[PDB]
C-alpha cells in the first residue's frame, strides 16, 4: 500500500545512490559491500536480468516495487523446492533426516549458520520427527 | 600477501591436481616435452644418427630432469595447502602415497643415470610416461568397461581362441610336409595366429591347395571373431563415459537444489535497513531459482520420465482428494435432501 | 554330521555346476592349468626344446588327468544330492546325458594316451578345451546373435562374395600372362581372399598397372563388406547381453512380489504371544515391502513406461467415477430445484 | 488406547529381554528363535532401521509401539501390492487364477501353508471365481 | 482335382517366389549346388586336379542347367496363377520383367555352352549367383543404409583421401631416390592404398628413417579413416533392419484392428437358430479382441508413448468436461441460493 | 529483363553456394573431372605411360583451368547479389575472405604453370582437392566428433601408445641379436607400429621363439586397442549427424510455428469484398494449421515427451482449478446448509 | 432371465450334440460347419480358452450362459476400439473416410458383405459426413 | 442465418466464376490474383483439400458455407497455438517478449505488416507488460 510504497521508496534511495531512479550494477556492487557479501559481474548482471523487467540494464523503481510486491505464492515456485527436495530425498521415503538437512545446508550452495538451520527445523520440523517431508515444507512456506 | 599467498599456493595445487582448461594446456607441453625426449632416444639408439642425437639428448634430458624435479617440489609445496595435509609432517604423510612413491624413485633413477645405461633409460621414460596420467583415469575407465562387457568379451576370447588352435591344427596336418613353413604344430599356431589378427606378415602361408581351402574357411569366421572385441569395446567406452556423463550432471543438479532451497528458507524468514536486506534476499531467490530450473534439463529420456511421473504422483494424490470431495458432496445429497 | 554332509555335497555340486565367486577362481585356475599342458605340448612338438618340454609335460599331463578324474567322480557324486537324481541309480541316468559322454570319453582317452600319440593329444586337449563351457553359454549367445542379425550378416556375405569373385575374376584377366602369381583362377581368388580380408600376405599381389588399378577400386569396397560383420556381431552381442540383463532383473522384481503378497496377506490375517506374534509379521511386512520397492528399479525408459501407464489407467478408471459422480450431480440439479 | 498400550508394554517386555526399554538384535534373534526361524545378522540389521525411527541400532519402546501404531492404511502400500499383483498377472487379464495363486505362494518367497493360500482364496476370491482380480484384493487388505 | 490343382499350382509359387520356411531350405540346397558347381569350375582352372574336376564337373553343370531350366519352366506356370497374370498372355506378359530376362539369358547361354569357354563359364556363373537374390533385398538395403549415413560416408571418403593422397606424396618426397620401390608417384599411391586400408602387402615399404617417420604419423590417422565406413556400414544395417521389423510390426497391427472392427460390428448388429448365430459372433468377437490386444504390443518407447498420448489426449476431452460440469455447479450455486 | 537478371544471378548464386540437388550434380561433375585430371597426372609421372598421359592431361588441365577461372568469376558476380556484399565494393570485400584467398592463388598457381613444375603441379591439385569442400563440413564435423569423444579415444591413445612402447622394447630385448630385423630399438618400434596397426608388412617379424611368444601376447591387446577408434570415430559421426538432423528438424518446426500465428492472428481479426477476404484469410488458416501440425513430427522419444508434458502442466493447472472449484462447494455446503 | 436361460438351454442343446452338458472341439466344428464357416482346430482351441473359465477343455452349460450373459459394455472393449480406428486414422484427423471404411472392411480382416459395411455406415455415420469419427461409433455400439 | 447465407452466395459467386457451383483451382488462382497474392498450383490443391470435403477437387457451395460456418472455437486449434508459442517461448518463462514478437512475425512465416502486429500486441498484450503470455492470447483468440 502507500505506507509500504514509501518504504520501498526509501529502500530504493538506500540502493539507488546516483539517485537517478535506476539502481546500477555498480550502486548494486556497493550496497552488497555494505552487508559485506562478495558479488561478481556476470552474476549481478544475471541478477539485473532476473529481476529487471525493461531489460535496460539498470532497475527502475516501478520495477523494483512490483519484486518486492511479488509473494512467494506469486512466485510458483512449488514445483521447483518439490523437484529440490526429491534431490535431496534419495531413498524416495517422502521424508529426509533433520541431520541430512544439517549436512546440506551447512556443505552446499549458500551455506547456512546454524541458527538458519535450527529455525528451519522449528517450522518445518512441526512433527518434531527429525524426518521433515518436502509436502509440509513446501504448504507451510508458500502458506 | 599471506592470503595471496595461499591463494597462489592453491590455483597451483588445483593446476598441478585435476586441472581444467590451461593446466591441461601446461600438461599437454611437460608431456610433448618428454616425448621429445623418448623419440630423441630412439634416434640416438641408432648408429648413424648417434652423435647429433645424443648431443640434443643431453640437454633435452637435463630440461626433463630439472621439470620433473621442480615439479615434484611444487606438488608437494602444494600438499600442505590441502586440510587433508599441512604443515610439516602433513607433507610426508601425503608422500606415503604410492603414487608419489613411483614419481620420486622415478626422479632419483633419472639423477643417478645423470650424475649399458640405455636400457635402464628406456625404462625410467616408460615409467615417466605412465606418470603422466597421475589419476588412472585411463586404466580405471578401460577396466570398467572390461568388466561391464565381460560376457561378450569371454565368448569372443573362447570362441576366437578355440578357431585358432582348430584352424592352425587343421592346416599344419594339411600342409606337416609340402610346406617347409609348417614343420612343427608352434610355426603353424605362429601363422593362425598373425592371420586370424588380420597381420598377415607372410613369412609362413599355405601353399597345398587342399590347406589353402582349409584357410579360407578358417580365416573368414576366425577374423570376424578377432576383430569382435575391438567393436565391443568402443562401444563400452562410449557407454561408460556416457555414464559419467550422467552422474556428473546429477550432481550439478543437487548443488543448485541445495542453493535454492536455502534461498528460498532465507527468503521466507526474512520477512530502511530490513527491506533492503528482504529486497536482497528475495533477489537472491530468484536467482537462485532460475539457476535451479535451469540446472533441471533433462539430458535423458529417463530423467525426464522420472521427473514427470513425480508429478503424476502428487496427480494421483490430488485425484484422490477430489474423489474424496466428491464421495462428501455425494453423503450429503441424501442427508440434506 | 549327516546335515553338514548333504550341505557340503550341495554347495560342492553348485560350485562345480553353475557357480558364483570362487567357484570361478578354481574354474579359472583349472583352465589355466590345462592352457599351461597345451602350450607345453606345443613346445614339446619343437625339436630343440623337445627334452625339457616333455618333462614338464609328463608331470603336468599327469596332474591335469587326476585333476579331471577326481572332478568326474565329484560331479557324479554331486549329482546325486539334485531331487532329480539321486542314490544309484539317479547318478547314472544324470550321466545318460551327452555331456557327461563327451567328458567322460576324453577322460578315457587320456587314460589310454597315459597308459603318433602327439595327434592324439592334440585331439584330446582340443576336446578338454572345448568342455571348459560346460554350458555351450558362449556358443547358444553367439547362434542367438547369428539368427538375429541374420538379413545383415546375410547381406554383408552376399555382397562380400560376389565382390570377392568379380574382383578376383578381373585381376585375373589383367594379370594372366604378365604376373606368374596369377597363372590360374584358383590363384587369383586366393589373393582375393587374403586382401579383402585386409591379411595381405604378400605373396600374390598385382603388378601390372592396369590390374593395380582394378584392385584398388575393389578393395576398398571389399574390405569395407568384409570389415562390416565383425562390427554387426559386436553390437548384436551387445543387445542379447543387454536383454538377458533385463530378463534376468524381470525375474528378481518376481521373487519379491511373491514375498511382499504372502507378507502382507500375513499382516492382514494376523489381527503376549499373540501380540509378539503380529509385531514380527507386520515388521516382516515392512521389510519386504521395502524390498520389494527397492527391487522395482526401472532398469529401462520402457520399464517406468509401462509402470507409469498402468497408473495412467488406474487415473482413467478414477476419472470415470468422478465423471459418474458428477453426472450424479448434475441430473440431482434439476430433481431438488 | 491405554489398553492397547499396555499390551504393547508386555510384548515390549518379552522382547527386550535386557530389559534397557531397547530390543537390541540379539534380544530379536532370541525371540525369533523362539518363534523358531532363522534370522541373518544383514537381515536382522535391516530389520531394526526399517522399524528404527531413531538409527540408535535398538529399538526403544516409543518407536516399537507407533510401529504397531502404523496401521495398514497408514501403511501406503496400495501401489506395491498393485505393482506386485501385475508382475505375477503376465497376460494382463486384471485377474489370476487360483491355481497360480497356490503355485506361486507355494513356490516363491516366503513360502506359505496351504492353510494360509486357502484363507487368502476365501477372503480374496469373494466371487469364488478362482480368477481374483487385484483390486478386490487391495481393496479388502486395506478396508 | 482342379482345386487342389490350383492350391498345389499357388503353393509352389510362393514356394519360388517370396518363401517363408523350407522353401528358404530348397533355395539354399540349390545356392550350394551352384556353388558347388563354382568351384569345381574353380579345380578345373587348376592344372593338375583338370581331370577329375572336369570330369565331376560335367555331371554337375548338367544337373545345374537342367535343375534351372525346370524351375525357369515352373516360375512360369506359377505366374499364371496371380490374377496379374492368367492364361497364355499373361505369363508372357510377366515373362517381360527384366529380372526374366536376365534369368533366361543365363538359361540360353548355359545351354549354349553346354551344346576360351572358360571365361564365358565364369561369367555365367557369376551372373546365376547374382540370380540367386530374385529381389534386390541385399541390394536394395546396402543402398539404403549409404544413402541415410550419405554425409558420414562422405566425411570419410573425403578425409581418407586427401590423407592417403597427401602422405603417398609426403612418402614419395622421403624416399624419391634411397628406396627404389618408390621410384615413380604411382608406386607411392599403390603404396599408401596398401597400407592405410592396413592390407600391407610388404612390396613396397619405406626405409628411410625420415620416410619411416612420415609412414607412421600418418598411417596412424590414416588406418583410422579407412577402417570408419566399416563400423559406419554395420550400424546402418543395424538400424535399417530394426526399422523393417518396426514397420512389419505396424501392419501386423494394421491387419487385426481390422478383424477386431468387423467382428465388433457384427457382434453389435447380431442382437435356435438366432441365438446359435449370435452366440459364434460374440464368441469370434472375444477372440479377435484378444488377438488384436495382443498384437498391441510396444515393440517400442516411442509405440507405448503413442498409445498412452492418444489416451492422455481423451484424458484432456475428460477434464474439460468436468470443467464444464462444475461450472455449472458453480453457476447454478447462486441461481439457487 | 532486370528482374529476370536478379532471378538468374540468385539462382547460380545458390546453386555455387549451399546446393540442394542437381546443383551437387555439377558439384558431382567437376569433382569427377578434377579427379581424372589427378589420375592422369599420376599417369603421367610413369616413364612408359608418358606420351599419351601427358598429351590427355595437356588439354584436361586446360580444361579444368578455364572451368575454375569461370567458376571463380561467377562466384564474384553472384557474391554481389546477396545484401551483404553489392555492387563494385561489396564483390572484393566479400572477396577479402580467406577461402577466396586459398582459391584464388589455386588459379594463378594453376595459369603460372600453364603459361620440376611436377611439384608444383602435384601441390596445386592437392591444394583443388582440399578447395572442393568449401564449407569446412566435413572438417567440423570430424573436430566436433573427436572433441566429443575426446575422453575415449584419449584413453585409447594412451593404452596404445603404452602397449606399442612397451612390446617394441620387450621383443627387442628379446631379438637384439638373433634376428638381425631388430639390431636397434628403431626397427622394432617400427615394427609394432605396423604390427599393431594390422598392417603387417612382413619385412620385420619376431623369430626367437620367446620372442614369438611375447611378440602374440601383446599384439593381442595392441591390435584391439589400435583398431577402438575406427568404431568410437564412427559412433561419434552417426551421434553427430543425428543430431544435426534433429535441429534441422527442430527448424523446420520454428518456421511454421511463425505461420500458423500470424494466420491466425489474421483469421481473428478479419471478422463481397470483405466476405471473400475473411474466406481467403481463415482457407489460409487451415492451411497453415495443417502444415504446422504435420511439422510436429515427434521424430524422437524425448520430442514426444516433452510435447506431452507441457500438456500434463496444463492438466496440473486444471485439476488445480477442480480443486479450487471443489473447495468452494465444500465450504458452500455449512454455509447453506 | 428365466425365458433368456431356457433359450440359451436351446441354444447349448443345439451345440452339445453330445447331450453331456459340454460343447467338445468336435462339437463347436460340426455347428460351425452346419454355418459353413472353415475353422482350424489352434483357432478352435484359442476360441474355447477364450470362452471357457474352468479350462476343462469344453464349456460347460453355465460357462456359455455366462458368455451370452456378457453385454458389449461389460465387455470393457471401448480402449481396443479406439486403439483399432486409430491405427486406420492415418492422418489422425479424429474420423476416416465412409471409402475408407468400405476398402478396409472389404480387404481386411474377416471381409464383411457389402450389406454389412452399409449398415454400419447408416448406424454409425449418423451426421452422413462420409468421414466417421470414432468417438460416435464406439459410443453406439457400447450405448 | 438466411443473411448470412446470401453473403455467403455472393462471396461465392464473386469465387466461382464458371458459375457452376464450384470455385475450381483455376477460379481460385484467379480471385487470388485479384487479391495480388501468389499461389502455386500445389499449394492451392492442398488449399482446396483442406476445405474440400467431398474431394471432387472443387469447393461446391454447401462446402464454401460449412468452412464460413466453422468458428475459431470450432476449428479446436487451440493446442496448436499453445504448442507453436511453446516453440517460440525458448526459455519457457511463459511470456515472450514483445521485441521477440515483432522479430518473428517481420522475419518468419507469412511475413506481418508493422499494422497487424502493433494490433496483436494491443489486443494479446492486454497487461502491456512487453512479454505476452500465450495462455491470454489463446483464450482471447478463441474466447
Ligand atoms: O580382447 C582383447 N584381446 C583379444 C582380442 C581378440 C581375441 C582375443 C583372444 C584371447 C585373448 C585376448 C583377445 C582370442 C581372440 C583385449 C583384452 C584387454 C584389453 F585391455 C583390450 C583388448
Ligand atoms: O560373418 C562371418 N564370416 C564372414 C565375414 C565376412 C564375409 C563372409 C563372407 C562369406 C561367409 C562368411 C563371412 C563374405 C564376406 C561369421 C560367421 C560365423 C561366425 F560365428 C562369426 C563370423
Ligand atoms: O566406404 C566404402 N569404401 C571406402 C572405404 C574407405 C575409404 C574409401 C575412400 C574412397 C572411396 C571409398 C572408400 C577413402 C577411404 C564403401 C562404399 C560402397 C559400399 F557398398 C561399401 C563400402
Ligand atoms: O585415433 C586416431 N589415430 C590413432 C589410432 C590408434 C592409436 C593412436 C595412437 C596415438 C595417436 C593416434 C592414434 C595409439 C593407438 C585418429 C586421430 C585423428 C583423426 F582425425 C582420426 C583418427
Amino acid at each position: 500500500t502507500e505506507e509500504q510504497i514509501a518504504e520501498f521508496k526509501e529502500a530504493f534511495s538506500l540502493f539507488d545512490k546516483d539517485g537517478d531512479g535506476t539502481i546500477t550494477t555498480k550502486e548494486l556492487g556497493t550496497v552488497m559491500r555494505s552487508l559485506g557479501q562478495n558479488p561478481t559481474e556476470a552474476e549481478l548482471q544475471d541478477m539485473i536480468n532476473e529481476v529487471d523487467a525493461d531489460g535496460n540494464g539498470t532497475i527502475d523503481f516501478p520495477e523494483f516495487l512490483t519484486m518486492m510486491a511479488r509473494k512467494m505464492k506469486d512466485t510458483d515456485s512449488e514445483e521447483e523446492i518439490r523437484e529440490a527436495f526429491r534431490v535431496f530425498d534419495k531413498d524416495g521415503n517422502g521424508y529426509i533426516s533433520a541431520a541430512e538437512l544439517r549436512h546440506v545446508m551447512t556443505n552446499l550452495g549458500e551455506k547456512l549458520t546454524d541458527e538458519e538451520v535450527d529455525e528451519m527445523i522449528r517450522e518445518a520440523d512441526i512433527d518434531g520427527d527429525g524426518q521433515v517431508n518436502y509436502e509440509e515444507f513446501v504448504q507451510m512456506m508458500t502458506a | 600477501r599471506n592470503a595471496f599467498y595461499r591463494k597462489l599456493q592453491n590455483f597451483l595445487y588445483n593446476v598441478l591436481e585435476r586441472p581444467r582448461g590451461w593446466a591441461f594446456i601446461y600438461h599437454a607441453y611437460v608431456f610433448l616435452l618428454v616425448f621429445s625426449c623418448l623419440v630423441l632416444s630412439v634416434f640416438s639408439t641408432i648408429k648413424e644418427y648417434e652423435k647429433s642425437s645424443e648431443g640434443a639428448l643431453y640437454i633435452l634430458e637435463i630440461v626433463t630432469i630439472v621439470v620433473f624435479g621442480v615439479e615434484y617440489f611444487v606438488r608437494i609445496w602444494a600438499a600442505g595447502c590441502c586440510c587433508r595435509y599441512r604443515g610439516w609432517r602433513g607433507r610426508l604423510k601425503f608422500a606415503r602415497k604410492p603414487f608419489c612413491v613411483i614419481d620420486i624413485m622415478v626422479l632419483i633413477a633419472s639423477i643417478a643415470v645423470l650424475a649399458s645405461a640405455l636400457r635402464s633409460l628406456r625404462f625410467l621414460q616408460i615409467l615417466r610416461m605412465i606418470r603422466m596420467d597421475r589419476r588412472g583415469g585411463t586404466w580405471k575407465l578401460l577396466g570398467s568397461v572390461v568388466y561391464a562387457h565381460s560376457k561378450e568379451l569371454v565368448t569372443a576370447w573362447y570362441i576366437g581362441f578355440l578357431c585358432l588352435i582348430l584352424a592352425s591344427f587343421l592346416v599344419y596336418l594339411a600342409e606337416k610336409g609340402e610346406n617347409d613353413h609348417f614343420d612343427t604344430y608352434a610355426d603353424a599356431l605362429w601363422w593362425g595366429l598373425i592371420t586370424l589378427t588380420t597381420i598377415g606378415y607372410g613369412d609362413k602361408y599355405p601353399q597345398t591347395w587342399n590347406g589353402r581351402l582349409l584357410a579360407a574357411t578358417f580365416t573368414l569366421i576366425g577374423v570376424s571373431f578377432f576383430a569382435l572385441p575391438a567393436g565391443i569395446l568402443g562401444s563400452g567406452f562410449a557407454l561408460k563415459v556416457q555414464e559419467q556423463h550422467r552422474q556428473k550432471h546429477f550432481e550439478k543438479r543437487r548443488n543448485p537444489a541445495a542453493g535454492l532451497i536455502q534461498s528460498a528458507w532465507r527468503f521466507y524468514a526474512t520477512n530502511g535497513l530490513k527491506v533492503s536486506i528482504r529486497a536482497v534476499c528475495v533477489m537472491r531467490f530468484l536467482v537462485s531459482k532460475r539457476k535451479f530450473k535451469e540446472s533441471l534439463r533433462p539430458y535423458d529420456v529417463m530423467d525426464v520420465i522420472e521427473q514427470y511421473s513425480a508429478g503424476h504422483l502428487d496427480m494421483l494424490s490430488r485425484i484422490k482428494s477430489l474423489q474424496s470431495r466428491v464421495d462428501q458432496i455425494v453423503g450429503r445429497g441424501p442427508a440434506i435432501t
